[PDB]
Formats: structure tokens, C-alpha cells, sequence
């Protein structure tokens, strides 16, 4: 559905 | 690019198969949230805001909102949403994930697509195999 | 802001 | 719940306070995304799509959406999203946190706010007292 992603982990 | 919106499509349309034989026995009496082994409850984003549904909506909530969301970043969260499907089946319909997956290996192919394309986290592909 | 938040750790 | 918010925006207020103390070196140039300590970039969710904002861009940002949802679930968005501001300062502006936690004890108090309240997950809290 709608995505709204604040936090992501780096490579 | 093309093509990963296109291979999901095909997923989706295997993916109602299993939406189908779950129904028999993932009822929302006892399957009464979405979950899959530890202590998250997953809520269901078809919906203006997230909700609890039974495992059965969510299923077809969600599976309906990917093949809306296909024929016309995003993809990476229609994937981990899709992907609780199968997790929610491995660890409360085992029965019914085994005999669906060594038909088809559904969720070995689905795995697969989305490691090649770097879809959802690894930490997430909580299925084996 | 707005929020969409899909997972829930139960208590 | 009518003191949760209210009690929120007292916090808002001095928290600008610290934003203002920040902007003095906390630059895009070398703050060129939003971090703490570990390998999680925050992306600003003051945009249509979550952005990778400079940090004092999160920074500003952030408080402007929280004044202005404040003048008019989601309480628990706001701190988690204020409480990075705290933990942005903290590991990479170590100086300036010290002196405005010895003045003002904010990181304090908004921690045992949060947690009076059930606002953040604990797991969240990761500036020492
Ligand atoms: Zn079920
Ligand atoms: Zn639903
Ligand atoms: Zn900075
Ligand atoms: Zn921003």
C-alpha cells in the first residue's frame, strides 16, 4: 500500500 | 525497472492461491490479528489508518492493494508486506504453507526475486527456505 | 508530522 | 490526554532553544544527514516523501511540524521525532548538549515525560539521564 519509511539502516 | 513491477505481478496472482486455501482454516475468531512468531502484531495499511486487522483481512486487504497498486521505494514495502502472507502461514497454517510450497515454491521463488532485487532486508526473510 | 506506523511490538 | 499535548509543547519551546544553540555549528556541509550512533539514517518526515535532510534541516523541520500539529498515536510520532534532536546533539555536538543539559535539564525531562506517559519505547532512549 502507501509508505511513509523514516528511519533506514545503512548498507 | 520494468521488470520488477512485472515478476511481483505474477507473485501476487500465485499468492491469491495461497490467500485461497488459507481461508478454509484462518478465520478471525482465532487468527484475530496478523502475526507471525515473536511480539509484533502487524497492522493492516489498506486502510486511512493502520489497523488490526484479523489475519485473514490483512491477507486479502493487502494482497488487494498490490495488484491495485501494480496495474497502474514503493516496492520494497509492498514486498515486506506481502511476504508476512507467507510467514504468517509458515508458523500458524504449517500444514497448509508445506503443501502449498511443494507445489509451487512459492515463497523459495518470492525470497529469491526479492534478494536479486534488494527488495526487503534480509533480517525480515524470517521463512526458511 | 504524519504517521503510518505498520508494526507493533506487543507488550 | 488534554496535558499530553499541552505538556509536549513547553517542551517544543525550549527545544528551539537547543536548535538555535545547534545551528551555530551544526552544518549541511559536514551534518549532512540525520544520525546518532549507530548505521540508521532519519529520514524528515516534514516533506510529501520522508527526505534525507541535512541535520540541522531535520532539526528545524521536525519542531516546525510538531508547533504547528500542537496549535491545532500520533503524540507518540512527534516524540520519537523531537527525541532524535536530543540525540543528534548528544553524539555529534557532545559540547553544546553539555551545556544546555546543565542548564536546562530538557533531556531529562522529556525523557521522564515520555516514559511517564508511554510515549516512546524505551529501546528508543538512548542518551544517557
Ligand atoms: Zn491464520
Ligand atoms: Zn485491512
Ligand atoms: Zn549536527
Ligand atoms: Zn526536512
Amino acid at each position: 500500500e502507501w509508505s511513509f519509511t523514516t528511519v533506514r539502516k545503512k548498507p | 525497472g520494468v521488470w520488477k513491477y512485472e515478476h511481483l505481478r505474477q507473485f501476487c496472482l500465485e499468492l491469491n492461491g495461497l490467500a485461497v486455501k488459507l481461508q478454509s482454516e484462518c478465520h478471525p475468531d482465532t487468527c484475530t490479528q496478523m502475526t507471525a512468531t515473536e511480539q509484533w502484531i502487524f497492522l493492516c495499511a489498506a486502510h486511512k489508518t493502520p489497523k488490526e486487522c484479523p489475519a485473514i483481512d490483512y491477507t486479502r486487504h493487502t494482497l488487494d492493494g498490490a495488484a491495485c497498486l501494480l496495474n497502474s521505494a514503493k516496492l520494497g514495502s509492498v514486498c515486506r508486506r506481502i511476504y508476512r502472507i507467507f510467514s504468517h502461514a509458515y508458523f500458524h497454517h504449517r500444514q497448509i504453507f508445506d503443501e502449498y510450497e511443494n507445489e509451487t515454491f512459492l515463497c523459495h521463488r518470492f525470497t529469491k526475486f526479492v534478494m536479486k532485487y534488494n527488495l526487503m532486508s534480509k533480517d525480515n526473510l524470517i521463512v526458511p527456505i
